[PDB]
Formats: C-alpha cells, structure tokens, sequence
C-alpha cells in the first residue's frame, strides 16, 4: 500500500521532471 | 543538509524531520528543478514525518514562482487526502503557501472538502483553513 504509493510518487515525479526539463528547454530556447 | 542531508534529518527525533525537510525547500526556494532532485531522495522515506517534511519543502520551493506548470499541485493533490492518518497538514500547509496568490479554484476545491471530513482533526483543519 505504502509501497505502491511511493511508486506512484514516484511515477509523478519522473513525469514532472521531464516535463520541466522541456519547459526549461523551451524558456532557454529564445532566451 | 545539500551535501549530505539523510544523516541530518535522522539524527533529528521526533517531529522535528518535517520542518528539518522542509528547510530543503526554503534553500531551495523558487527553484523548482533543483529542490525536486535534491527532495526526491528523502521523498521516499519509512516514517511519513520525512514524507510529509518533503512535501513541505517542494511547497515552498514552488511558492514565490507563478510557473503555468503545477508539480506541486500534482504532488500535493496526491497526498490532500487523509491517507488514513491525520499527518496531512505538511501538504496542506505546502500547497497553501505555493499558491498563496494563484486562487485558483482547482486548489480551492481540492481543500475545502478535505477539511471537513469527519476525520480531520483540529489540527488539520485550522491547517487547511
């Protein structure tokens, strides 16, 4: 249940961080 | 704390591990990537005081900064939710702080429920209000 959970946290997380290293990609991109 | 935090937080006892995370996020404030990489590690701890420190610490690492992206809400909507315990008011109060100006009414509906629920104690909810 824990467990699981922390698997799922962590599923989110390995999303967000991916979409913030595009977004950041993106910004730096024009400037 | 950034050079080796995990020994710091656990020579911490009893409640201090929450706000001794959530100095985490106050270093690293308004820096989204490098407080998710630096919290990630101790966001997966066996005691939920650790857990719930983390989530404060990217609560305030995402207050102050009014980015169209919402990690924190994602996180911290995850986790709103009692999870059978009251140790929630580390994710209310980081989700408070990170959108003190948003208003949004996404955040303000994902709240107001949770803070009555017949199981929200005192503590959480003047936390939630």
């Amino acid at each position: 249940l824990r467990q699981t959970e922390n698997r799922a946290t962590r599923c989110k997380v390995e999303r967000l961080q991916l979409l913030l290293q595009q977004k950041r990609l993106r910004r730096k991109a024009r400037r | 704390l950034t050079d080796d935090g995990n020994k710091w937080l656990y020579k911490n006892k009893d409640h201090g591990m929450l706000s001794a995370a959530a100095s985490l996020g106050m270093i690293l404030l308004w820096d989204v990537d490098g407080g998710l990489t630096q919290i990630d590690k101790y966001l997966y701890s066996s005691e939920d005081y650790i857990k719930s420190g983390a989530l404060l610490a990217c609560g305030i690492v995402n207050s102050g900064v009014r980015n169209e992206c919402d990690p924190a809400l994602a996180l911290l909507s995850d986790y709103v939710l009692h999870n059978s315990n009251t140790m929630r008011l580390g994710s209310i109060f980081g989700l408070g702080l990170a959108y003190a100006g948003s208003n949004r009414e996404d955040v303000l509906t994902l709240l107001l429920p949770v803070m009555g629920d017949s199981k929200s104690s005192m503590e959480v909810a003047g936390v939630t209000a």
